[PDB]
């Protein structure tokens, strides 16, 4: 009753994320913040 | 073997009363064996229809006999064949066993006949399961009828002659699914047995002996025979058929009427005038419309519903029990505990 | 309960043409004959060549005769009516059809003539004969001119029409289109079960599984195997979530 | 059929990839608040009992209507798995 | 058993577009119950769920506001429909529901071919995609209007079925009527005049066999496109009439209907010229020409744009069909005059065979096998006879065009109506000595009928047996083939197979070009293992050969430049469990390469299990 | 006027009773008899209003599927016969008229047996309602209304008396329409359309009346093309 | 007004230029969009009378199948191009106008080359009649009329000059008509007709104008049912 090995359940696509350029600059701002003192 | 009655309409039931099945006792032909049995054997002539069997997994193993087919002494469907001594054809008939049928040279009914005289030199006959062009001098026996070749159910089809045996089966089983309409109608074109079907089935009520009519209720026709007697004939007003189709006898005779022996006093569930009637003759154009009739779709004119044409009465018999639970008897009361 | 005819219903002649009602048209615009009488049902031709029952097309022709000639007939099994005898009654019917038309005051349409033109270019009518004579020929063939009804223009090319008997078929319990959202569940097997009032779920067979397998329908299959039928804790949180 | 399904198919390396993108985008469109879109102003999603589709009818019909434009970005490993859901909650209100 | 399921009778939905399907609101209600409940709460119709529930527990209590809620819940969601035997992946398709009254389920006609569903009581189930994901896939990669081309063959399955062709065909056919006097206008000017007046008279038709231009072309010339049809509307020219017209840059001698068809397509997809390049207006539109049209449009213009053309064809076909007034009649099945001849000629010849036996020349057997040969020949003789009849005398016989058009009809079938069905076999299999002299037009006799009946049963018995053998097979195949799944990077093992374009033995030894079919089967959408320079073009390595390319290689083998073809294939793959992009090829239901992650194993196992139902079934071994 | 306008549709009429009405109109230009006949027909059938039995109350009967003693016909056959009944009221003031009839014993019950009502008339007197034997007691109240088209008994569900039973609504007073366009020869040019349409009617309204209503519906519709947007 | 009358045909329009014009109108009862669209269409094509080249006379040419020296195009190609010509006269006084044009040598002959006529205007100036080489002499007289529908050159047979040749009559500013009846849902009942008809026009008149004229012809015809006889 597990997800099918074949299809959208492909190891090649089971993992794929999406972004808005707005959330793109938001995460890099998180990286900028990493600079200590 | 003993099954629910098939009263979707008199015809349907009647047929279900004259079916011959394979499966059953479990000791005789069961599920395994098939194809040799399932095929329409040569001898099946006048003894079994070759069109009647159920279009489905269980095919050819279940079938109703033919028109003049009769079980003689021991279950051997004999079929009537008339005698033809020399080039002379008789009105005498011999119900022959399957076996004996092969010892003779038998011919078809289509043979131009002058009475007792066969009319063409090279006229068809079939010895033993083999089509043979025989001479008028070899024609020992002749077919009794075209009707005897098939079943009743099938005999009701107009020009069977021009219809593929395959689909003709469909037409024959379709009738078995005919539902009784409050408005019955006999075909504009009939074969000839519609009368005999309703009569031999027990749809319409016929007059025993000659006399006059006394009272014509909606529930009874008390007729007065000339013998000095009168009997009340109840009419199953509205009864529940096993499959939920109405069975009502509608009186067709007025008050004070001299009845001929065996004339319809009332019509059966599906009879118009002592004739079998199902569905209703309707004027029809035979062309394509948009897509409304595309693979096997039908377009219908609203007009057909304006007149109460295809309309039919149903009856489902819901049932409930007051059971005794150890928790307390289930009471049946107008009381419905929670809301309105 | 009264069961008046409706779209879901299935009707079929004695020959085998079986079929369902797909649309109930307003008398307003369905095919209508020259004299205002319109057709009740329109059967597709296509269902006739493949299947092989011309007997129905033979019935419709005798039927047309019986309509105008106001009479029923009895055509035995194989001994019955013959093609010439029917053309004969059709001949008699042309006079009731068109004879009254002559006396009632009018002749032929622009439409009636137009379809004749396309009909002679077809090969149904002997070129050079008068419309009156031509229409008889054409009628004897079993087809008559029909106008749209929606547009009033004719239907290019004669079309046959007539009195065909047709029955209505009994509706089984299955007919009662099932449809179940949530419902009971078997005791030992935890799969959906119906009965009295809850409809009982449909079966997802292997053949169907593969159908989805073929597609990239991963979840959709999972669901069918979990959320929809056996995932005890699944279906529950499923409903609630939806809720 | 559906709007520029070809155009869509073409923007992905695999057919089955397009389907995951759209679905995951539809996911986020609703979870973090439905105004998590990139193309609302002038010509946008619309239904007609009113022009009310502007708020919440079909999730992915949006997802696709955005992916068809070149604003979104779908990668195999674009932005680290857990930090994504955090930054998204911080910036998009509506709950 | 699925929790969000349903099932009802189906009924054709002619206006419906491939995209959607008609679903009984009454059904939708139960189906989408929870989705509706909540939606009730988001509106004033109910305070809460439990409320919304009791609100609908009874039929008479529903406010017409609820439908407006449901109709709103279903906005862009879609459902799946199943058919009785689910034989291939298209046995389940997704569509957008358009809620409708009553009991029946409105199905589109074009997909009645994928599911083997006819309308004599066929009932289809219906399921609901609950997750946003299940819905995503469902409508993205499972909706009808997206899987137009079959997985078995790169041939379309969304083809104008029965009624559409019949319509589309009748509109594009041209007529020919009476040849009496001279047919020569190619040269004299006294020929134009005389045969123009002679046509005005009663002697020359509008469509006469007169090479260059039958007077029907002489009389009418149409400047712009429209001009042509207006004359038609007014009753000047039928649609099937041969006229001359001015198109973009040519004086084209083509019929009204043909010109009209041109537009239909030209309109469906507005790249008018591109509509002309992929269409053949030089012939009556058969299902094949159509089929082709579809395919072409698919590669050329693009998927959705095709969908449009599909419905466009569906629409006009349907309409034009109704107006055409094609009908079945008893006099329309026409029996040839030659039938009597052929019969009698073969009749007397039977007499000879008999005199030849009465004497002792031919053995018991010889007689028999000689008689059958007489009929088998004679029967085939009437068959080409009837056709010739219609072909020459009634080009527009009802019963005819249907068969010609990819519409409906089988040569063998026609023969049974107009010609005659001649030989039926005995119970066992030994065919009968006597034929069935009759046709269905005339009374198939009492017994010739009983004779033909036998063979009917064997057909039926066979059919009932494949309703499960059709599965028998597919099971086996899927048991071995399920694991096979496209998961890859171009597998680096280049071991390849060579496809033969020539066969050695039909007639002992003669090398011959394989049939366009098989070849198409072998190289369609394959990946060239090695580079091949053939007629002038350099097919590079690894390239996916389009049907247009596979059409080049054959034209090249015709010329004599290649006898084999290097191409990747499943038989030579390296991916243990799985097959790769380059080795599978093209055919997803879509015409581009295969997309990684497609369940080929089964797609395959299926395409092979269905047709199996058509193959004969006497004894396994 | 004399030339093109005097050459105007000679509207001629032939009407017997309120059922049949033929209507000729010629000359007309090219293909106009059709242009007019067809719309009018479409209107004459779908558009025009009338009368039909909308509800019935037998006094001892509760459901439609019952049978009354001394009465040969069954409830369902009778309610059917009522649909056959054609009434005609004369003014708007009469929207819903309840006709009453009670007959006993050995008599045949025809439509003339209904007690007369002031503004209403029964065109269908001799229609057959029932055949009463002896001790035949039939007392009913049959509602009647003015509406348009067909309305299934299910759709309206009329409620005069709780034990009453609704009937289907056959509101088109028009029975059938028919039109012919034969050629007419007027001096100069032969091509001419002569439109004559034959109208049949249940009696409620008249062929002429109907026709008039029809043309108006069309007219009213042609005006709906006024305000662009 | 508020209930049944406010629920009235919302007549909406969309017209770009003088050629195309869509016209929507809903709601309509049952099967009315058809009832209306169809007649209007039949009128829009046959009735909205117009103009078309009815006859031509090349001076040296006798038959229609001839070819003129220095003239690339053949008589048949040119008479065809003339059918393409759209003219517009302003008043009834102009029933049959003969336009004249004569051009010589290395010039291209377009419709603007015809000598202007007082009450007549040519909307099709740049249309291409012929290409004259050298020593190219073309002097013609092309007749023009006001009529309705399509009339084959055979049907009229015009006779200005004995060596002239008739041309087919394309009498209409309207190019094509088209109407669709799609369902529309208005609250209670779903069954609803939505009539939208698309009209194309050569420019002479506008879609709207045409439509208006159309409806009137219908109206005018509905009035012809007045005086019985
Ligand atoms: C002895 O009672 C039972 C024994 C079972 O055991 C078992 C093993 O032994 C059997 C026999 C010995 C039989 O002789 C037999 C039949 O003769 C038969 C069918 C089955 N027919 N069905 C198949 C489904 N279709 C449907 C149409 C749409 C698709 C599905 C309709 C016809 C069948 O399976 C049979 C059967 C068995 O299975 N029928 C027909 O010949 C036929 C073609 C039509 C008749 C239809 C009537 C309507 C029907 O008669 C009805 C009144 C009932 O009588 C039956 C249901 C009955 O049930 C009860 C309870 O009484 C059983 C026969
Ligand atoms: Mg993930
Ligand atoms: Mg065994
Ligand atoms: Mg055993
Ligand atoms: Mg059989
Ligand atoms: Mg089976
Ligand atoms: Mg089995
Ligand atoms: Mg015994
Ligand atoms: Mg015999
Ligand atoms: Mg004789
Ligand atoms: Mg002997
Ligand atoms: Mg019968
Ligand atoms: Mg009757
Ligand atoms: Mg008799
Ligand atoms: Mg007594
Ligand atoms: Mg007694
Ligand atoms: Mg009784
Ligand atoms: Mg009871
Ligand atoms: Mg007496
Ligand atoms: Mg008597
Ligand atoms: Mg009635
Ligand atoms: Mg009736
Ligand atoms: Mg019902
Ligand atoms: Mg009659
Ligand atoms: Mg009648
Ligand atoms: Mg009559
Ligand atoms: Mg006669
Ligand atoms: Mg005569
Ligand atoms: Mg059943
Ligand atoms: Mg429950
Ligand atoms: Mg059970
Ligand atoms: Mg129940
Ligand atoms: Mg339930
Ligand atoms: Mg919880
Ligand atoms: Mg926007
Ligand atoms: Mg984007
Ligand atoms: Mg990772
Ligand atoms: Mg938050
Ligand atoms: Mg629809
Ligand atoms: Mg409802
Ligand atoms: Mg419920
Ligand atoms: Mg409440
Ligand atoms: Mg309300
Ligand atoms: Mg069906
Ligand atoms: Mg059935
Ligand atoms: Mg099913
Ligand atoms: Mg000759
Ligand atoms: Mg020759
Ligand atoms: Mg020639
Ligand atoms: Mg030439
Ligand atoms: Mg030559
Ligand atoms: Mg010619
Ligand atoms: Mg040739
Ligand atoms: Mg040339
Ligand atoms: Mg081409
Ligand atoms: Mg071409
Ligand atoms: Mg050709
Ligand atoms: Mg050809
Ligand atoms: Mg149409
Ligand atoms: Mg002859
Ligand atoms: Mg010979
Ligand atoms: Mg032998
Ligand atoms: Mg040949
Ligand atoms: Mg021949
Ligand atoms: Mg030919
Ligand atoms: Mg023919
Ligand atoms: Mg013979
Ligand atoms: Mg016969
Ligand atoms: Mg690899
Ligand atoms: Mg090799
Ligand atoms: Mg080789
Ligand atoms: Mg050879
Ligand atoms: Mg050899
Ligand atoms: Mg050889
Ligand atoms: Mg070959
Ligand atoms: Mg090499
Ligand atoms: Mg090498
Ligand atoms: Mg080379
Ligand atoms: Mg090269
Ligand atoms: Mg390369
Ligand atoms: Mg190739
Ligand atoms: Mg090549
Ligand atoms: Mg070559
Ligand atoms: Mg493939
Ligand atoms: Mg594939
Ligand atoms: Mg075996
Ligand atoms: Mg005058
Ligand atoms: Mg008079
Ligand atoms: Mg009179
Ligand atoms: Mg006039
Ligand atoms: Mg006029
Ligand atoms: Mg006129
Ligand atoms: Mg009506
Ligand atoms: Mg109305
Ligand atoms: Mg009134
Ligand atoms: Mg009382
Ligand atoms: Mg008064
Ligand atoms: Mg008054
Ligand atoms: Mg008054
Ligand atoms: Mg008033
Ligand atoms: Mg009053
Ligand atoms: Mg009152
Ligand atoms: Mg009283
Ligand atoms: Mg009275
Ligand atoms: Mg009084
Ligand atoms: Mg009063
Ligand atoms: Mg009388
Ligand atoms: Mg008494
Ligand atoms: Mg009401
Ligand atoms: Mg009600
Ligand atoms: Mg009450
Ligand atoms: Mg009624
Ligand atoms: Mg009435
Ligand atoms: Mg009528
Ligand atoms: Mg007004
Ligand atoms: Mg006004
Ligand atoms: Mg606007
Ligand atoms: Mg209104
Ligand atoms: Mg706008
Ligand atoms: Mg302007
Ligand atoms: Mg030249
Ligand atoms: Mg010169
Ligand atoms: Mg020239
Ligand atoms: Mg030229
Ligand atoms: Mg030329
Ligand atoms: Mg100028
Ligand atoms: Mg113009
Ligand atoms: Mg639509
Ligand atoms: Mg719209
Ligand atoms: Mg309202
Ligand atoms: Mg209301
Ligand atoms: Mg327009
Ligand atoms: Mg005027
Ligand atoms: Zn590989």
């Amino acid at each position: 009753g597990r997800l099918i090995p074949a299809g959208t359940g492909s190891d090649f696509v089971r993992f794929t994320q999406v972004v808005d350029q707005k959330t793109l600059k938001a995460i890099e701002e998180a990286r900028k913040e990493a600079v200590e003192a | 073997l003993s099954q629910f009655k098939d009263e979707t309409n008199p015809l349907s039931s009647l047929r279900h009363k004259r079916r011959i099945s394979a499966l059953g006792p479990g000791g005789l032909t069961r599920e395994r064996a098939g194809f040799d049995v399932r095929d329409v054997h040569r001898t099946h002539y006048g003894r079994i229809c070759p069109v009647e069997t159920p279009e489905g997994a269980n095919i050819g193993l279940i079938t109703s006999l033919a028109a003049y087919a009769r079980v003689d002494e021991l279950g051997f469907i004999r079929t009537p064949y008339r005698r033809v001594v020399g080039g002379v054809v008789t009105d005498e008939v011999v119900y022959m066993t399957a076996t004996e049928e092969d010892r003779y040279t038998i011919a078809q009914a289509n043979t131009p006949l002058e009475g007792n005289r066969i009319a063409a030199e090279r006229v068809v006959a079939r010895r033993k399961g083999e089509p043979v062009i025989v001479s008028p001098e070899e024609v020992e026996f002749m077919d009794v009828s075209p009707k005897q070749v098939f079943s009743v159910n099938t005999n009701l089809i107009p020009f069977l002659e021009h219809d593929d045996a395959n689909r003709a089966l469909m037409g024959s089983n379709m009738q078995t699914q005919a539902v009784p309409l409050i408005r019955a109608q006999a075909p504009v074109v009939m074969t000839g047995l519609e009368e005999r079907v309703v009569r031999d089935s027990l749809a319409a009520l016929y007059a025993e002996e000659d006399g006059e009519v006394a009272k014509v209720d909606g529930n009874r026709i008390v007729v007065r025979y000339e013998d000095g007697r009168l009997v009340e004939y109840p009419l199953r007003r509205f009864y529940r058929s096993n499959q939920g189709t109405a069975l009502d006898q509608r009186p067709r005779v007025v008050v004070g009427q001299r009845v001929r022996k065996g004339d319809l006093l009332a019509d059966g569930p599906a009879s118009e005038n002592g004739f079998l009637a199902l569905g209703q003759n309707v004027l029809v154009a035979i062309m394509p419309f948009d897509g409304y009739n595309f693979e096997d779709a039908i377009v219908i004119s609203e007009e057909l519903l304006k007149r109460d044409f295809y309309t039919s009465i149903h009856i489902e018999r819901y049932e409930i029990e007051a059971r005794d639970t150890k928790l307390g008897p289930e009471r049946i009361t107008r009381d419905i505990p929670h809301l309105s | 309960q009264k069961r008046k005819l409706q779209v879901g219903d299935k009707l079929a002649n004695r020959h085998g043409n079986k079929g369902v009602v797909a649309k109930i048209l307003p008398v307003e615009d369905m095919p209508h004959l020259p004299d205002g009488t319109p057709v009740d049902v329109i059967l597709n031709p296509l269902g006739v060549p493949s299947r092989m029952n011309l007997g129905q097309i033979l019935e419709t022709h005798l039927g047309l005769a019986g309509y105008f000639l106001g009479q029923r007939y009895i055509s035995p099994i194989f001994d019955g009516a013959k093609e010439p005898e029917i053309k004969e009654l059709l001949a008699q019917a042309f006079e009731v059809y068109f004879g009254k038309r002559k006396g009632e005051g009018f002749g032929v349409d622009k439409r009636e003539v137009e379809v004749l033109r396309r009909a002679e270019k077809l090969g149904l009518v002997t070129p050079g004969k008068t419309p009156e004579e031509q229409l008889k020929e054409l009628f004897l063939q079993g087809k008559v001119v029909l106008y749209d009804g929606r547009t009033g223009e004719p239907i290019e090319g004669p079309i046959v029409v007539g009195q065909m008997f047709i029955m209505k078929l009994y509706h089984m319990v299955e007919d009662k289109m099932h449809a179940r959202s949530t419902g009971p569940y078997s005791l030992i097997t935890q799969q959906p079960l119906g009965g009295k009032a809850q409809f009982g779920g449909q079966r997802f067979g292997e053949m169907e599984v593969w159908a989805l397998e073929a597609y990239g329908a991963a979840h959709t299959l999972q669901e069918m195997l979990t959320l929809k039928s056996d995932d005890i804790e699944g279906r529950n949180a499923a409903y609630e979530a939806i809720i | 059929a559906e709007p520029g399904i070809d155009k869509l198919f073409g923007m992905v390396d695999s057919k089955y990839r397009l389907t995951v993108v759209v679905a995951k985008r539809a996911q986020q469109l609703l979870r973090h608040g439905f105004k998590n879109t990139v193309l609302e102003p002038e010509e946008r999603p619309k239904m007609q009992t009113l022009e009310g589709l502007f708020d919440d009818p079909n999730a992915e019909t949006w997802a696709m209507k955005e992916l068809l434009t070149g604003r979104l970005v779908f990668g195999e490993n674009l932005v680290p798995e857990d930090r994504l859901q955090k930054e998204m909650e911080r910036i998009y209100p509506g709950e | 058993r699925v929790d969000y399921s349903g099932r009802s009778v189906i009924v054709v939905g002619p206006q419906l577009k491939l995209h959607q399907c008609g679903l009984p609101k009454r059904m939708a209600l139960e189906l989408f119950k929870p989705f509706l409940l909540k939606k009730m709460e988001e509106k004033g119709i109910a305070p809460n769920v439990k409320a919304a529930r009791r609100m609908l527990e009874r039929q008479r209590d529903i406010k017409d506001e609820v439908w407006d809620a449901l109709e709103e819940v279903i906005h862009g969601k879609v459902v799946l429909l199943n058919r009785a035997p689910t034989l291939h992946r298209l046995g389940i398709q997704a569509f957008q529901p358009v809620l409708v009254e009553g009991q029946s389920i409105q199905l589109h006609p074009l997909v009645c071919e994928a599911f083997n569903a006819d309308f004599d009581g066929d009932q289809m189930a219906v399921h609901v995609p609950l997750s946003s994901f299940a819905q995503a896939e469902a409508r993205i990669q499972m909706l009808s209007a997206h899987n137009l081309l079959s997985p078995a063959s790169g041939e379309p399955l969304a083809k104008p079925s029965r009624d559409i062709i019949l319509g589309l065909y009748y509109i594009t056919q041209v007529r020919k009527e009476k040849k009496g006097a001279g047919l020569e206008f190619a040269t004299p000017e006294e020929a134009l005049a005389a045969h123009e007046r002679g046509e005005v008279a009663l002697n020359a038709p509008i469509k006469v066999a007169g090479r260059e231009t039958s007077v029907g072309r002489l009389k009418y010339v149409f400047a712009n496109p429209d001009e042509a049809l207006l004359a038609v509307a007014h009753g000047i020219v039928d649609l099937q009439d041969v006229v001359t017209v001015r198109y973009m840059g040519k004086r084209l001698e083509t019929s009204p209907g043909r010109i009209l068809f041109a537009r239909i397509v030209a309109e469906a997809v507005e790249d008018e010229k591109v509509a002309w390049e992929l269409i053949q207006l030089d012939v009556p539109q058969e299902k094949n020409s159509l089929k082709d049209l579809v395919y072409q449009a698919f590669l050329r213009l693009g998927m959705e744009k095709t969908a449009r053309l599909l419905d466009a064809l569906k629409y006009y076909g349907f309409t034009f069909s109704t107006t055409s007034g094609i009908t079945i009649g008893i006099d329309d099945a026409v029996i040839p005059e030659e039938k009597k001849q052929y019969l009698e000629e073969a009749d007397r010849k039977l007499l000879q065979i008999e005199q030849a036996y009465e004497m002792g020349f031919l053995t018991d057997r010889e007689r028999y096998d000689q008689i059958l040969q007489l009929w088998t020949e004679t029967t085939e003789k009437v068959t080409q006879a009837v056709f010739k009849n219609f072909e020459e005398n009634y080009p527009f016989n009802p019963l005819y065009v249907m068969a010609q058009s990819g519409a409906r009809g089988n040569p063998q079938q026609i023969r049974q109506l107009c010609g005659l069905r001649g030989l039926m076999q005995k119970p066992s299999g030994e065919t009968f000595e006597v034929p069935v002299r009759s046709s269905f037009r005339e009374g198939l006799t009492v017994l010739e009928y009983f004779i033909s009946s036998h063979g009917a049963r064997k057909g039926g018995a066979d059919t009932a047996l494949r309703t499960a053998d059709s599965g028998y097979l597919t099971r086996k195949l899927v048991d071995v083939t399920h694991e096979i799944v496209v998961r890859e990077a171009d597998c680096g093992t280049t071991n390849y197979i060579s496809v033969p374009l020539f066969q050695p033995d039909e007639v002992t030894r003669s090398l011959r070009l394989r049939k366009r079919a098989d070849i198409e089967a072998g190289l369609y959408g394959r990946v060239l293992a090695r580079e091949v320079e053939v007629l002038g073009v350099r097919l590079e390595e690894g390239r996916y050969l389009s049907m247009d390319d596979v059409h080049l290689l054959i034209k090249a083998a015709e010329a004599g430049e290649i006898q084999e073809v290097p191409v990747r294939s499943p038989l030579t793959c390296q991916t243990r469990y799985g097959v790769c992009q380059k080795c599978y090829g093209y055919d997803l239901s879509m015409a581009r390469p295969v997309s990684i992650g497609e369940a080929v194993g089964i797609v395959a196992a299926q395409s092979i299990g269905e047709p199996g139902t058509q193959l004969t079934m006497r004894t396994f071994h | 006027m004399l030339d093109s306008k005097l050459k105007a549709p000679v509207f001629t009429v032939r009407t017997q009773g309120r059922e049949y009405g033929e209507f000729v109109l010629e000359p007309l230009e090219r293909g106009f008899g059709v242009t007019l006949g067809n719309p009018l027909r479409r209107i004459l059938l779908s558009s025009i209003p009338g009368t039909a039995v909308t509800s019935v109350y037998i006094e001892d009967v509760l459901h439609e599927f019952s049978t009354i003693p001394g009465v040969k016909e069954d409830v369902v056959e009778i309610i059917l016969n009522l649909k056959e009944l054609v009434v005609r009221f004369l003014n708007p003031s009469l929207q819903t008229v309840t006709l009453l009839l009670k007959a006993e014993g050995p008599k045949e019950v025809k439509a003339r047996d209904f007690l007369p009502v002031a503004d209403v008339e029964i065109m269908n007197p001799d229609l057959h309602i029932a055949t009463l034997e002896e001790g035949g007691r039939l007392n009913m109240e049959v509602r009647v209304d003015r509406g348009v088209g067909y309305v299934p008994a299910e759709k309206h569900g009329i409620k005069d008396r709780i034990n009453a039973i609704p009937v289907d609504a056959v509101f088109s007073p028009v029975r059938r329409v028919a039109f012919q366009v034969e050629d007419t020869r007027l001096g100069q040019r032969t091509d001419l359309d002569k439109l004559t349409l034959r109208i049949w009617t249940d009696g409620s309204v008249t062929p002429l009346e109907a026709l008039n209503q029809a043309v108006e519906i069309l007219r009213e519709h042609l005006t709906y093309f006024s305000n662009p947007q």
